[PDB]
C-alpha cells in the first residue's frame, strides 16, 4: 500500500472502505489486540530479563594501586563495550523483526481477504479490492469478520466476472 | 493458581508494624501481583500494583515488596480503618485473574 | 473513576439474572470490566472477564456455559447474563476496571484491577 | 464498493533505527535509554544518605574540627563527598589501608557512635589536655580530633600504656589509633619521654608493633612531622589491646557498627533531597526501569547496565509513511 | 490448518491420503529429513560454539582485600548478568524463529502443492484439497514426488468444476 | 476423494516461552540448561583430588597433628575442604600470603613429602624434641606440626643457626617456616637465650629479615604469643638460606611439586565417589554437554556457563496443538 | 529461482530474456540498488556499533600476585568467550537472515511480474512465464521497467488460451 | 517471448556458514573477522614507541651501562620488549613496585633525563667516584648504573647526607633510588661508617624510613649482597628529601614526566617500521576497520576484539549454486 492512514482514530490495522452507505476507517480491533498482545510480551521480556542486582560500580584506588585501578577500568569498559555492541545492535536487529512482523500481519490480514472473497473481487495491486458485488455495509462488516457466504454471492460475482 | 496467606490471623494494635506474607507455588514476573483492602460494607479498594507501585491516592502508611514465590505486604502503624481484611491478587499472562483468602485483623 | 452499579434484583433458584455496570469518566473503548464474586466461604471469586475492544472473552474454567457477555456502546453497560444457576451463586458480583487492551503496557497499572463499582448485590434464596 | 487493507499512521517524530535502514519513523516507540534524572541525591532503599559536605571521610571518622557540625545518622546507605572535600586529616601522614576503610564503612545498617576510654578515667598517669595542634585548629585555637586523643609526658614522666577494650557488644567495634613520627628526636624528648619508644595494637586476628620513624619532613601545614593513621574491626567478644611508651595516639570514641549490603562512594556537589528511589548516580537519582541509561557508569543500587548510545528505542508501532 | 495430528507418528510433517480405496497418513520424507538435519545443525551450533575452557571460578581473599573480593564479585555479576540475559534472549529468539521456520515450512509445502495442482483440485484453506479427478493408489506418491500430472486427468476434472 | 496437509502433534507435557508468545508446547524440545548434578565429588580430569575431609590448606600443608591421618597424593585436580575445616594455623597467628598459598596449591601434577633437613643431624646444637604445645595437642598429649620443627635452647645457650639447602630436584620446592613471637620478654629469653634476635630467610629470589615483636595480645587457645607463617618457592638449581639467632620455626619437611594453572579450592560436604567428569561444582560432579547451567556459580573446570534461569528449554519441535 | 546464473554481471537480480529481436540477460537496477543499499546499511551497521576506546590489555604480576593475575586471566578469558560466542552466533543469524531476505527479494521480484502479467501467460512454476501472445523487446522492456498494459494484451493472449 | 526470474551467481569460492547449514556458499561476502597483520611494528597514534632491545625496563630506567646504545625520545606511546631482553638490575635484589612502575612509564607525552643532584657538587663530603661491583661492567671495566650514583665514605667518614630537591618544573619528576644491604658487616665497614645505618626518603605524600638487613644471601651474579629499588612521584612544586647515614644509592638523574593515557608493553621480537597504524599487537600491526581479530589475545591501542575462532564472513551474496 502506498501508505499508512493518518485519518484513523484507533487500532494498527484496519479496513478502510467507501461504499453506498458512507465510508470510514474499520479499525481491525482482533488482529490489533493480538499484535499488540505479542509486542507488549517482547518489549516486556526485553526489559524485564535484566536481571538487575544490587552493587556498587566504582572502587577507590591508591596511587600504589594503579594496575588494579587499570583493571577495574578494564572491566568497566569491556562490559561497557559489550553492553553498547549488544544494546544498540539488539535494538537493530529487533526493530527489524519488529518491523517486518507488522509487514507480515498486514499480509496476514490481506491473505484473509483474499481467502475470504475468492475471487469475488479483484486486486488493484497496491492492496486494495475492487469489488465485483455492490458490497454494503452489511457484506463489508461480514468481510471484517471472516464470515462470506460464497455461493449465494458468487451467482452476481459471476455475472459481473463475465462483464468485467 | 495457588495463593496462601500464611499468618492467618494478625492482632495488632494501632502504632505499630505488620506484613502479610502471600506464598505462590509458581514463580512469577513481579508485574503480575497486586493487593487490596476489603472493608465490609464498601467495595475493594486497590493499595498496591506490580508487586511495589504506590496505588493512586494511598498514603504512605501502605507499602509492600516481593519478589519469586513469596511477596509481602508491609502496614506501618494499623490504624482502626486498616483493621478489615486484605486480598493478595494474581495474574498469569492470559486474562485470568485470583485473589487469596486473606487474613483476619484485630486490635 | 468509580463505576456505577444500581438496582439489586432478586429472582428464583433455577432461573436466569441478568446484571449491568456503568463507565464513569472513560472513553469505554480502552479497558475491559471484569466481575469478582463475594460469598461467606469464597472471598472474592474472579468471574467474568470482557474486553471493550476485541469482543473476546476467557470466562472462567470451571463456570464455562454458564455466563454470556456482549458489549453495547450506546448505553455503556457490561449487560452480563447469568443461567443456569443454583443457589449457591449468590454474591455481591462487584464491577471492576481490567487490562488497558490497546496499547503497549509498560505499567503494571494495567493488569492490576481498580476503581470498583458499587456492588450491587443478586440474591436467590426463594 | 472497495476495501482498502493497510495500517495506521499518525503525527509521531520519533524515529527507530534497523540492521536494514536507518531513520525509520514510527506511529510508536519504547524508548529503552533513560536520558533523564532528578538532578538529586536521595535516600536508597528508603534509608537516607551520610552527607560529609566539606569534610572527608577520613576527617568525619576522626573528628576533624571542621566536622563538629555533621551530624551522624545511625544508619546510611552510601557516604557523599563533595568537589571540594577536604578537612579530612589535619596533622599530615599515610593513612594506612585508608581505600579499604571506605570501602567498609559504604553501606551500614546500625552505626553508633560509643565512647570506648573516658577522657578523665582511662589514662590517670598521662595528660590528655595539651595534646594540639596547628595543623587543625578550631576558631583558631589549636585543637585535635575528637575521637582521638594525643597523650603527652606529664611532669617529664610518660608511664606505659596496657589499655585494653573487652567488646561486651553485640555487634563489631571499629577502632581508629595512630602513630605519631616527631620531626627529630628534640621533638621526641620534648613531646615524650623514652626516646626509644614502641606501640603495640592488636585484636586476636590482628596484632603489630610500630616504631616512630623520627626524620625532619617536607613541610606540609606548619609542621615537619607526620601521622599514620591505623583501624581495625573488633569481633564481637574479642578483646582488643594497646600498649605503648611513647608515639601512640589513642582512640577515645570508637564505633560500633553493622554493615550492610555493599555500596559505595558519591562524588558530587549536587544538593541532598528527600526522594525515595532503588538506584542513586553523582549526576542525580535515576527515576526509570528501563534496562539501559547514557547516565554517567559509577552508579549505586540496583541500576541500569550503562550504554554510550545516544538513543535506544524498540519499534512497537508501523512505518509512519502517509501518502 | 486448525492444528496437529497425532495419527501422524512418525515424521514432524506428512499427509493424510484417503480415497475410496484406502486411507491413512504418511510422511513427507524429503521435507522432514530436511527440517531435521537443519534443526540439528541448529542445536549443534548453539551449543558447540562455547568456548569452554578449564578455569577455576571464584576466589578467595583477606579482609584487608575487601575491594578486591568485591571486583572479584563485580566480575561475576557481570559475566552472570551478561550471560543470563543473552543467554534468554537468544532461546526466546530462537525459540520464536524455529516455530515460525516450522510454520514456513508447512505452508510452503502446500503452496508447493498448489503449484502442482494448480487447476484439477479446489483448496479449501485448512490444508484440505477437495480433488474433481479420481484418485488411485499413485496420486499420493505424485503428490509427495512433485511433478503431477496434469494430461493424465485433464479435462475430466473440469467436468466436475463446470458443475458449479 | 480428499488429500490434507497438516503438522505432527503428540502428548508432550514440555513448554518453552518465545518473545511474543510464553508458554507454548513443543513436540520434542532440547534443554540447553544443566539443573541435574551427581550429588557427589569425583575426579576431575582424571585425576583424583585432594580430599582433606577435616583439615585445611594450613593444616595439611603445616602438618597438623589431627591431619597426620590423610595420606599424601603424588598428584591431584583440585582440592575439597569440608565446612568444619577449623583445624589450621593451632597456634594463633597471621600466616603471610596464605591466599596465595592456596591460589598456588590449588593444582598439582606431582607433589611429593621431602624431607629437607633431617631431624637427626641438621641441628646438632639446638634442641629439636621440645618445642610441643598445648594448643594443638594429639591424644592428650602436647605436640607440633609434622612438617616444622620449633627449635628452642639446647640448655642455657641457643647457637647461631645458619643452614642452608641446594634443590637437587628437577621440580620447584615450596619450602615452609614460621616466626615466633613471645608474650614476654620473659618468655623469649625462657626458650631463647639471646634478649634481642632477628631471622633471615632468603633465596636468589625472596630476602627477608624479620624481628620478633614481642608484646602480649588476647588469649587465643591459652596462647598469649604468636606464630606467623611464610613460605617460598626454589626454584629447580637455587638455594635456600635460613639463618637465625632465635625465634625461628624450620622445616623438617618441605615439598617438592609441579605446579599447574588450572583448578580452584572448592569448600563442601559433598562425599568423594569415582567418575570420570570434566567440571566439579560443591554441590557436586556436572556430566553434561549444554551451554548452560543453574547449577553453582562457584564452578571448577571445563563447564557450561552459570545462568540464573530456571527454564532454558530450545524450542527444536514443532507446535503441538489438538486437532 | 532453482539455480543461479552466470550469464550476468551487472547485479544480483535480473531475468532471463528472449524475444523477437535477440536475447541476453539484464538485470532490475531498482530492486537491485535496493537490496545492495540494505545489506550495506546492515554491514555498516555491524562495524560501526563495534565500541572501541583507546586501552591495553594484558598487566605485569609479580608472582605474589597469583591470584590478581588469575583475576585478569579470568576476565580475558570471560570476554573471550563472550565475544566468540556472540560473534558466531551473530554470523550464523545474520548469514541465515541474509539468505532469506535474498530468496525474499528473488519472491518479491517473482510476484512483482506474475500481479501483471496474471492469466496473460502460462505459469511453468520454475520462474519462467511463458506469454501466450507474442512479446517484442519493448513488450518485455515495459515488464521489466514496473508497467503493463495488461488491457492491449488480453484480447490475443486469451484467444490463444482457448486453443491451449 | 519468454522471460524466466533468477540471481547472479559467479565461480566465488567464498563460503560461509548458518545456523541451519553449514559450508553455504555465496557469491559475495564480507569478513568481520582479520586474520592478517603487517607483520612490523610501528608508531602508534602517530608518536613511536620505546624499543628497549636488549634491555629490560629496570634496565633502561636505572641507566644500566648496556643501555647507553638505547634511543631517547621526548614521548612515546609503549614500550617494546624481546625474548632475549633480560638485563634488569645489575646489582640483584627485589624492586620495589616495579609492576607499577612500569604501569606508568607505558605512556608518557613528556620525557626528559634531568640532572637532579649534579656528581660533583651536591655531595661534597662523598666518595662518588666508587661504588663499582663489576656486576654490570662496561667494556670489562668494573662500572655501576650511570641513572644513580652509589655513595660510600670520604675515607673513614660519612657525614649524614640531608640532600633534597624542590620540584621547580610544571610537570611531574621521577626520582629513583636504592638501598644498599651488603652481604655481612665487615662490608658495612668496608664501604660505609655508621654501622647502625638508617635510609629516610620522603615528599609531601611519600615518608619511608628504612634500615639496612645485614645477612648472608646465594651468590647471585657474583654478589653475596643485595640492593632494593625504590621509586617516587614528586608533583610540581613539592619538595623530596632524602637523608641518610650509609647504605644509600642516590640519583644523580631524575626523568621529568607527564603521564598521558593507560597503555601497555608489548614482548615481541618483531622488528620497528615507520608506519602509522591504530594498535600494536605483539606478532605485528593491525591495520583494520573490522570489529574481530584472531590475531593475539593481548593488543595495545583501539582495534579489534578478539576471537577464538577461523572464520567469521558475513554474507553479502546470494547462494552461489550454478545449474
Ligand atoms: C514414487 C516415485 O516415483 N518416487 C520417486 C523415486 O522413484 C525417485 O527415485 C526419487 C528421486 O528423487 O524421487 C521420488
Ligand atoms: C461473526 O463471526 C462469527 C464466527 O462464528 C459468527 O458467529 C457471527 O455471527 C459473525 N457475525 C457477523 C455479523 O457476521
Ligand atoms: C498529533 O495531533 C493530536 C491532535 O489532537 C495531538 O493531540 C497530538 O499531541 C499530536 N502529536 C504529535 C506528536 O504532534
Ligand atoms: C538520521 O538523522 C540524523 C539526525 O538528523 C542525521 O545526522 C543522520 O544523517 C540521519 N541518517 C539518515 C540515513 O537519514
Ligand atoms: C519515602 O519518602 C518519604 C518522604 O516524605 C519518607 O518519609 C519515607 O520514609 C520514604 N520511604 C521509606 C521506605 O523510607
Ligand atoms: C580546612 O581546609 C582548608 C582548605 O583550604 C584550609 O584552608 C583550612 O585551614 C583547613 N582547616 C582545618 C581546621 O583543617
Ligand atoms: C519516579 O518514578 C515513578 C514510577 O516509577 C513515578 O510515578 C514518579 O512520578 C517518579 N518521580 C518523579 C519525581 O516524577
Ligand atoms: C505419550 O503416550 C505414549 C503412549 O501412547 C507413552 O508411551 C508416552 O510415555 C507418553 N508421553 C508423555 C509425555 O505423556
Ligand atoms: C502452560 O499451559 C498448560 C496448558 O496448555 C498448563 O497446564 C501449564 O500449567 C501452563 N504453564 C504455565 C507456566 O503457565
Ligand atoms: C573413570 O572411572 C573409572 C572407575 O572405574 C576409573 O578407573 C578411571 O581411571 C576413570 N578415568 C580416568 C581418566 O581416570
Ligand atoms: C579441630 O577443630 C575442633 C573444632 O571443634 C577443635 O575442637 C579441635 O581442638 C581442633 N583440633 C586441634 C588439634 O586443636
Ligand atoms: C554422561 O552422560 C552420557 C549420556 O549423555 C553417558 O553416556 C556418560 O557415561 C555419562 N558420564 C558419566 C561419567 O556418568
Ligand atoms: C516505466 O517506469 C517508469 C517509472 O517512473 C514510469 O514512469 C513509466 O511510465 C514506465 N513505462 C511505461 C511504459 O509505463
Ligand atoms: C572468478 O572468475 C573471475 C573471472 O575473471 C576470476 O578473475 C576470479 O579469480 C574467479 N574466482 C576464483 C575464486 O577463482
Ligand atoms: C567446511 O569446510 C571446511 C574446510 O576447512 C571443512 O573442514 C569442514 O569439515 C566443512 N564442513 C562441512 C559440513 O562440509
Ligand atoms: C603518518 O606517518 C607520517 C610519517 O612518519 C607522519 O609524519 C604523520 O604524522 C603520521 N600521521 C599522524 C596522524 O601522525
Ligand atoms: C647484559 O647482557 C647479558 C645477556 O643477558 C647479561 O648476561 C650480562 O650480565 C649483562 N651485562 C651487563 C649488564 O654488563
Ligand atoms: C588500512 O586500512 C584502510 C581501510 O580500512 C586502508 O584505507 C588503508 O590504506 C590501510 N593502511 C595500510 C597501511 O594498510
Amino acid at each position: 500500500i502506498e501508505g499508512g492512514w493518518t485519518g484513523m482514530v484507533d487500532g494498527w490495522y484496519g479496513y478502510h472502505h467507501q461504499n453506498e452507505q458512507g465510508s470510514g476507517y474499520a479499525a481491525d480491533l482482533k488482529s490489533t489486540q493480538n499484535a499488540i498482545d505479542k509486542i507488549t510480551n517482547k518489549v516486556n521480556s526485553v526489559i524485564e530479563k535484566m536481571n538487575t542486582q544490587f552493587t556498587a560500580v566504582g572502587k577507590e584506588f591508591n596511587h600504589l594501586e594503579k594496575r588494579i585501578e587499570n583493571l577495574n577500568k578494564k572491566v568497566d569498559d569491556g562490559f561497557l563495550d559489550i553492553w553498547t555492541y549488544n544494546a544498540e545492535l539488539l535494538v537493530l536487529l529487533e526493530n527489524e523483526r519488529t518491523l517486518d512482523y507488522h509487514d507480515s500481519n498486514v499480509k496476514n490480514l490481506y491473505e484473509k481477504v483474499r481467502n475470504q472473497l475468492k475471487n469475488n473481487a479483484k486486486e488493484i495491486g497496491n492492496g486494495c479490492f475492487e469489488f465485483y458485488h455492490k458490497c454494503d455495509n452489511t457484506c463489508m462488516e461480514s468481510v471484517k469478520n471472516g464470515t462470506y457466504d460464497y455461493p449465494k454471492y458468487s451467482e452476481e460475482a459471476k455475472l459481473n466476472r463475465e462483464k468485467i | 493458581i495457588v495463593l496462601t496467606q500464611s499468618p492467618g490471623t494478625l492482632s495488632l494494635s494501632p502504632g505499630e508494624r505488620a506484613t502479610l506474607s502471600c506464598r505462590a507455588s509458581q514463580s512469577v514476573t513481579n508485574r503480575f501481583i497486586a493487593w487490596y483492602q476489603h472493608k465490609p460494607g464498601q467495595s475493594p479498594r486497590l493499595l498496591i500494583y506490580g508487586a511495589s507501585s504506590r496505588a493512586t491516592g494511598i498514603p504512605d502508611r501502605f507499602s509492600g515488596r516481593g519478589s519469586g514465590t513469596d511477596f509481602t505486604l508491609t502496614i506501618s502503624r494499623l490504624e482502626p480503618e486498616d483493621f478489615a481484611v486484605y486480598y493478595c491478587q494474581q495474574y498469569d499472562t492470559s486474562p485470568r485473574w485470583t485473589f487469596g483468602q486473606g487474613t483476619k485483623l484485630e486490635i | 473513576v468509580q463505576l456505577v452499579q444500581s438496582a439489586p434484583e432478586v429472582k428464583r433458584p433455577g432461573a436466569s439474572v441478568r446484571l449491568s455496570c456503568k463507565a464513569s469518566g472513560y472513553t469505554f473503548n480502552t479497558y475491559g470490566i471484569i466481575w469478582v464474586r463475594q460469598a461467606p466461604g469464597q472471598g472474592l471469586e474472579w468471574m467474568g472477564w470482557i474486553s471493550a475492544y476485541t469482543g473476546n472473552t476467557n470466562y472462567a474454567q470451571k463456570v464455562q456455559g454458564r455466563v454470556t457477555m456482549t458489549t453495547d456502546i450506546t448505553t455503556s453497560t457490561a449487560y452480563l447474563e447469568l443461567r443456569g444457576l443454583r443457589s449457591d451463586d449468590t454474591a455481591v458480583y462487584y464491577c471492576a476496571r481490567g487490562l488497558l487492551q490497546g496499547a503497549v503496557i509498560l505499567d503494571s497499572y494495567h493488569y492490576a484491577l481498580d476503581f470498583w463499582g458499587q456492588g450491587t448485590t443478586v440474591t436467590v434464596s426463594s | 464498493d472497495t476495501l482498502c487493507i493497510g495500517y495506521h499512521a499518525n503525527n509521531s517524530t520519533d524515529t527507530v533505527d534497523t540492521v536494514l535502514e536507518k531513520n525509520v519513523t514510527v506511529t510508536h516507540s519504547v524508548n529503552l535509554l533513560e536520558d533523564k534524572h532528578n538532578g538529586k541525591l536521595c535516600k536508597l532503599r528508603g534509608v537516607a544518605p551520610l552527607h560529609l559536605g566539606k569534610c572527608n571521610i577520613a576527617g568525619w571518622i576522626l573528628g576533624n574540627p571542621e566536622c563538629e557540625s555533621l551530624s551522624t545518622a545511625s544508619s546510611w546507605s552510601y557516604i557523599v563527598e563533595t568537589s571540594n572535600s577536604d578537612n579530612g586529616t589535619c596533622y599530615p601522614g599515610d593513612f594506612i589501608n585508608y581505600e579499604e576503610l571506605r570501602e567498609q564503612l559504604s553501606s551500614v545498617s546500625s552505626f553508633e557512635r560509643f565512647e570506648i576510654f573516658p577522657k578523665t578515667s582511662s589514662w590517670p598517669n598521662h595528660d590528655s589536655n595539651k595534646g594540639v595542634t596547628a595543623a587543625c585548629p578550631h576558631a583558631g585555637a589549636k585543637s585535635f580530633y575528637k575521637n582521638l586523643i594525643w597523650l603527652v609526658k606529664k611532669g617529664n614522666s610518660y608511664p606505659k600504656l596496657n589499655q585494653s577494650y573487652i567488646n561486651d557488644k553485640g555487634k563489631e567495634v571499629l577502632v581508629l589509633w595512630g602513630i605519631h613520627h616527631p620531626s627529630t628526636t628534640a621533638d621526641q624528648q620534648s613531646l615524650y619521654q623514652n626516646a626509644d619508644a614502641y606501640v603495640f595494637v592488636g585484636t586476636s586476628r590482628y596484632s603489630k608493633k610500630f616504631k616512630p620513624e623520627i626524620a625532619t619532613r617536607p613541610k606540609v601545614r606548619d609542621q615537619e612531622g607526620r601521622m599514620n593513621y591505623y583501624w581495625t574491626l573488633v569481633e564481637p567478644g574479642d578483646k582488643i589491646t594497646f600498649e605503648a611508651t611513647g608515639n601512640l595516639v589513642v582512640p577515645r570514641y570508637a564505633f560500633t557498627m553493622e554493615r550492610n549490603a555493599g555500596s559505595g562512594i558519591i562524588i558530587s556537589d549536587t544538593p541532598v533531597h528527600d526522594c525515595n528511589t532503588t538506584c542513586q548516580t553523582p549526576e542525580g537519582a535515576i527515576n526509570t526501569s528501563l534496562p539501559f541509561q547514557n547516565i554517567h557508569p559509577i552508579t549505586i543500587g540496583k541500576c541500569p547496565k550503562y550504554v554510550k548510545s545516544t538513543k535506544l528505542r524498540l519499534a512497537t508501532g508501523l512505518r509512519n509513511v502517509p501518502s
